[PDB]
């Protein structure tokens, strides 16, 4: 599962 | 970095990001934090981006090595070396948060941001933990995320991107660390639904931010259900 | 790395590549070279892969920063920092080649491989050079590539992948460093044509290797013409 | 222009 990325991209 | 101006450290962190030099970026931002002043919203993002990218690469390498190890002493020794480096970076970030970013953070946005980071770096420590302190590491992550959740629910709208990213990461904690997949699914669903119902209040740019993170919640729900 | 066995350093270099930890890879291979024994074909490739990836990332970062600089002192200072690091890695590789890989390399395959590396790392130094030694750096690259070319033409078939990669890189040197685009085009064309005429002698696997590098030569010719 | 890669990929 994915956590929040550092940047919107 | 003690001899470099705060503003120069911030400027160089931005350049390091553009050059994809994330270890440099993290060192510049550590130096900026150590100047002792609070960080602005933009500066908090630079700090998080830098260390998230450094530890993210260490985690990916640890996972490659751990897989090989599971399938002489060299593989174990090298996995241990990468693991110790990863733990060192997590300890450094946690140390910055404890000295003294969290204690000086009074606004909900800053305090939630830092407590979310604290939960994340304890979660990264928990991913590699196997010893007598592993339960305590998991509980330290849980406690940080829980305090952040409590503040966010009282002080931020349900579409706030920090509140949404916190819920996203805490849901990953429940699923991947705490062996609580039902809690993870419940948190992601309730977060998604409460954000959906608040989108009508947002501008176009805020709508874009909130829906982007809602899609990340949905992506996890699709994987977990 | 003086206390680690040669075989363990080689094993860990292979693991580091799999984990995409190229700085570690390079450090392990430097330690292996410093054991003082010659390197096998596979070990030469590990050495080259490691440092080519480390310096390749430094070059990409230097180019980003140099572009920003061309478009306070911080940008120049940071470009200079990355440049000094890059020069240090190139100096380290050149030092390994000079102490004592080249002098002990008697077979055409090993000697050409190392002289091609020597040309490459002087070429990387030339990319960032601006001072009184810049002409000498360019000539050092040229001289290394030329000696490698002379040996390769006498001792290797025109499809040999090391001979082809050497010609590819020397052609890039002519175009990008020496301001000799016609020499670059001539070298790439003659190399491609002489390899084409020798493909009939090769097995399927050797054919695949030689045609892959021929395509790289063609890609450059298409960009340059 | 491209130089030789480290690996065939
Ligand atoms: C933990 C967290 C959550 C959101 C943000 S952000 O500044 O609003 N931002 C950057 C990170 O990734 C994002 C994805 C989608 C929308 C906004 C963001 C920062 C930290
Ligand atoms: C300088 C050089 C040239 C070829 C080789 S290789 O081992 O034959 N090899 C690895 C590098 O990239 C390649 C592309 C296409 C075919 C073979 C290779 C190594 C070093
Ligand atoms: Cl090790
Ligand atoms: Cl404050
Ligand atoms: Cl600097
Ligand atoms: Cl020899
Ligand atoms: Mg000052
Ligand atoms: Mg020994």
């Amino acid at each position: 599962a994915g956590s929040i990325p550092g940047r919107r991209s | 970095m003690g001899s470099m101006e705060r503003a120069s450290l911030i400027q160089k962190a931005k350049l390091a990001e553009q050059a994809e030099r994330y270890e440099d970026m993290a060192a510049f931002m550590k130096g900026a934090v150590e100047k002792g002043e609070e960080l602005s919203c933009e500066e908090r993002n630079l700090l998080s981006v830098a260390y998230k990218n450094v530890v993210g690469g260490q985690r990916a390498a640890w996972r490659v090595l751990s897989s090989i190890e599971q399938k002489g002493p060299e593989v174990r020794e090298y996995r241990e070396k990468v693991e110790t480096e990863l733990q060192g970076v997590c300890d450094t970030v946690l140390g910055l948060l404890d000295s003294h970013l969290i204690k000086e953070a009074g606004d909900a946005e800053s305090r939630v941001f830092y407590l979310k980071m604290k939960g994340d770096y304890y979660r990264y420590l928990a991913e590699v933990a196997t010893g007598d302190d592993k339960k305590r590491i998991i509980d330290s992550a849980r406690s940080a995320y829980q305090e952040a959740m409590d503040i966010s629910k009282k002080e931020m709208p349900p579409t706030n991107p920090i509140r949404l990213g916190l819920a996203l990461n805490f849901s990953v904690f429940h699923y991947e660390i705490a062996n609580s997949p039902e809690e993870a699914i419940s948190l992601a669903k309730t977060t998604f639904d409460e954000a959906m119902a608040d989108l009508h209040t947002l501008s176009e740019d805020s709508y874009k931010d909130s829906t982007l993170i809602m899609q990340l919640l949905r992506d996890n729900l699709t994987l977990w259900t």
